[PDB]
DNA sequence: GGATGTATATATCTGACACGTGCCTGGAGACTAGGGAGTAATCCCCTTGGCGGTTAAAACGCGGGGGACAGCGCGTACGTGCGTTTAAGCGGTTGCTAGAGCTGTCTACGACCAATTGAGCGGCCTCGGCACCGGGATTCTCC
DNA sequence: GGAGAATCCCGGTGCCGAGGCCGCTCAATTGGTCGTAGACAGCTCTAGCAACCGCTTAAACGCACGTACGCGCTGTCCCCCGCGTTTTAACCGCCAAGGGGATTACTCCCTAGTCTCCAGGCACGTGTCAGATATATACATCC
């Protein structure tokens, strides 16, 4: 049959993602997560929807940021592939781990 | 009862600049060109921002701005994305932008 | 009871909008990010000359203190032309 | 008194991951990389999250507002536009 | 008439180490960092009353802001010690 | 009556009527509360003791009898919380962590 | 009277010595030019506050405190000098 | 008698231990007034200021190289080269 | 095993640190008046919770190829040492200039009151933009 | 180079709900007045900044030699991607309930402002040793 070569379809998508703004992440798992993480600092909280949609919009903003810094790592090191290792300089250099 | 705006020659409100620069806890005084000068300061920011975000909207076949044209507008420009380097527009996206490396050869 | 009224900037952006595009259109969340914009830009400016005018020793804040602020605050041709539209504003102001 | 919520950083599934860095500009992931990123973002969601509950119990509030979630990103330097402010 | 903190941080130093001195230059380093520490906290404190709407500044808002402003345990224990303090000083 | 101090009231080293005086002189608020003062000089004589044991331990350590610059900077940078509290800031002659 | 050539009077072994307090073994060659442009670019961003706040208060001295104020306006911020 | 080329690199430990200024002070005092006199002519400066200067320029330089030491170790390597300056300042967020 | 940088102990000894004086400016005590803040009540909206469908995305397994990693060789560039050259640092001097403090004046800003017009909310419409479809064109992989 | 094929883009179609225009009301802005303190101008004066000079010596510079490391090539293998199939849960549209946040009105108490009075902190002047620099030395690191 037809098989595309192993990085035709990563650009695509690549274009793909870079072309458009919707969130990536799913919403209801994502509010799930938001109320277990406070439901720790204070019990029977709750949330405005537009704060939960804020909530997603910084943190996804902050992991694009983050594995932009990532990928310029991982060429460095003369690499295509990511590694935990490329996040972790990158987390270093910037100031937070 | 002529409004300020239109002896400055300006649209945006000088009397509302100088009521949120009493209000605002900034000094005990506030001259009289303080909320004069710093309304002609946000009007010229607004329009330069508005200007790229109209022409980027018109590459795109549309006649709306909408918060994609505004984050093309201050990415592409040097001096704008330096002022709003730590600032996330919402539903904004980002630039296309692939590495050299990634491409085939 | 009645419903609070809430300011923004949205009629002066708007106005200057069909100043520069007249034809061109704005979206709802378009004027909200442009509102947080003038919010953010206002707050910046004004803290700046609070703190110049403290560092001197001054109860006022002129429009040296603004300018001052922006020269501190924007980069580049930005803050010329800032200065230049300022500059002529007030002079305006006060020719009056 | 509701439920008690428990493994939900799971639901941030291995595809989303992949999208993001997509658009990130990645063209390659280790299968390592999942894990470190759920970690991330639970320590990010946990800073933010501390400061908004922050506000939100000196207004003596029950609920949590985008106002709260806006400062709470402002005093850690990531302004965020277009949710009130 | 340069107003410093020199003497109660000696004080405080006297109260800690009784048999230690210390330098000029460590000396206004120590103003310096109390000069920062106030600036930040009042900073905050001033736009929690913003947000809320409110005139007055206070001790809650002080509260909120060390709660803010101080990593993990630093904040307890400020927290603690400015409760006490303030305890202490109505009761009398 | 016999004038007592603030500070002596709350039994504080740092001075409550300069700290109040400072509050009202800085623009923060149009009104300052009775006890954000004694707060705040709480939370500051906290917070200058903690720097200061931490620094005298990195004296003795060094057979010296006086902090200097270079002592400062250990007890900061030795420590998470204070290091994490000031992350940003610079002490002059301060050098590094060998 | 003008000035010239002084950023070569940031010397190769003062970069040496600053690069071993930070740790580094191993120099390239082509450090030392790459090392002397970011301090100039450092040097030009805090010296124009610093003279824009010199101007602000009508003086003519560049003092230590135009210097700390620039410093913390860009998130440096500098303990010892400040009085 | 010559020690190993490394050993003599004692002088980390040298200067790791040490805390005073690593450049010298006339040199860097003309640098700056001729950089500072490109914003306005005829300036002054108290000697505050420029030990002010000197202390966060080095302060930043040492930090700097930090992080350029932990590229160089990020790509296998020993030696710090300009690409390692300029991953570092690229993802702090300077260039 | 010999070389060599490294911390340790002792003698010198001084300039910075800790302590004692006058005073004057800032903090404390007492009183007064008003507005900011807290309390109680009311109400509606928007948050939580549930059900049902439907369908698009997630999860899983298999095959395969390409990228990461290890090893080896080589040549270049960096380090090390030594001899020479340079200019920084230090201790003085002089001059003069600009920042600081004081005094007097007066203009610009806050406060208060009355008048009124601009701006925000509630309606009322209508077309730019989007989902869907068809056609043509485009990159992409195998021969 | 052709050539078949998933994949993407332009044109055209409905179709809607959000953007754009308008009326009414009231709160925020404007104009006028008066008082007073902050700011500005002029003068003095002294500390500290710039400039010069002479000398010492330590640090910078230049050259040569050797070797250790960066870089390139090759081979292996494992582990990430692509795709097809199945399974699951997100999402959308309802509805029902209630709690909590906003609003309004009232009371009252706490903070600013004023003035008086005193004491604590800050410059100035004074006496002493902690730490730096030297001289010698045993030792730990290195080749």
């Amino acid at each position: 049959p037809h098989r595309y070569r192993p990085g035709t379809v990563a650009l695509r998508e690549i274009r793909r993602y870079q072309k458009s703004t919707e969130l990536l992440i799913r919403k209801l798992p994502f509010q799930r997560l938001v109320r277990e993480i406070a439901q720790d600092f204070k019990t029977d909280l709750r949330f405005q929807s537009s704060a939960v949609m804020a909530l997603q919009e910084a943190s996804e903003a902050y992991l694009v940021a983050l594995f932009e810094d990532t990928n310029l790592a991982a060429i460095h090191a003369k690499r295509v592939t990511i590694m935990p290792k490329d996040i972790q300089l990158a987390r270093r250099i910037r100031g937070e781990r | 009862a002529k409004t300020r705006s239109s002896r400055a020659g300006l649209q945006f409100p000088v009397g509302r600049v100088h009521r949120l620069l009493r209000k605002g806890n900034y000094a005990e005084r506030v001259g009289a060109g303080a909320p004069v000068y710093l309304a002609a300061v946000l009007e010229y920011l607004t329009a330069e921002i508005l200007e790229l975000a109209g022409n980027a909207a018109r590459d795109n076949k549309k006649t709306r701005i909408i918060p994609r044209h505004l984050q093309l507008a201050v990415r592409n420009d040097e001096e704008l994305n330096k002022l709003l380097g730590r600032v996330t527009i919402a539903q904004g996206g980002v630039l296309p932008n692939i590495q050299s490396v990634l491409l085939p050869k | 009871r009645r419903k609070t009224r809430k300011e923004s900037y949205a009629i002066y952006v708007y106005k200057v909008l069909k100043q520069v595009h007249p034809d061109t259109g704005i979206s709802c969340k378009a004027m909200s990010i442009m509102n947080s914009f003038v919010n953010d830009v206002f707050e910046r400016i004004a803290g700046e000359a609070s703190r110049l005018a403290h560092y001197n020793k001054r109860s006022t804040i002129t429009s040296r203190e603004i300018q001052t602020a922006v020269r501190l605050l924007l980069p580049g041709e930005l803050a010329k032309h800032a200065v230049s539209e300022g500059t002529k504003a007030v002079t305006k102001y006060t020719s009056a | 008194h509701r439920k008690v919520l428990r493994d939900n950083i799971q639901g941030i599934t291995k595809p989303a991951i992949r999208r993001l860095a997509r658009r990130g500009g990645v063209k390659r992931i280790s299968g390592l990389i999942y894990e470190e990123t759920r970690g991330v973002l639970k320590v990010f969601l946990e800073n933010v999250i501390r400061d908004a509950v922050t506000y939100t119990e000196h207004a003596k509030r029950k609920t949590v507002t985008a106002m709260d979630v806006v400062y709470a990103l402002k005093r850690q330097g990531r302004t965020l536009y277009g949710f009130g402010g």
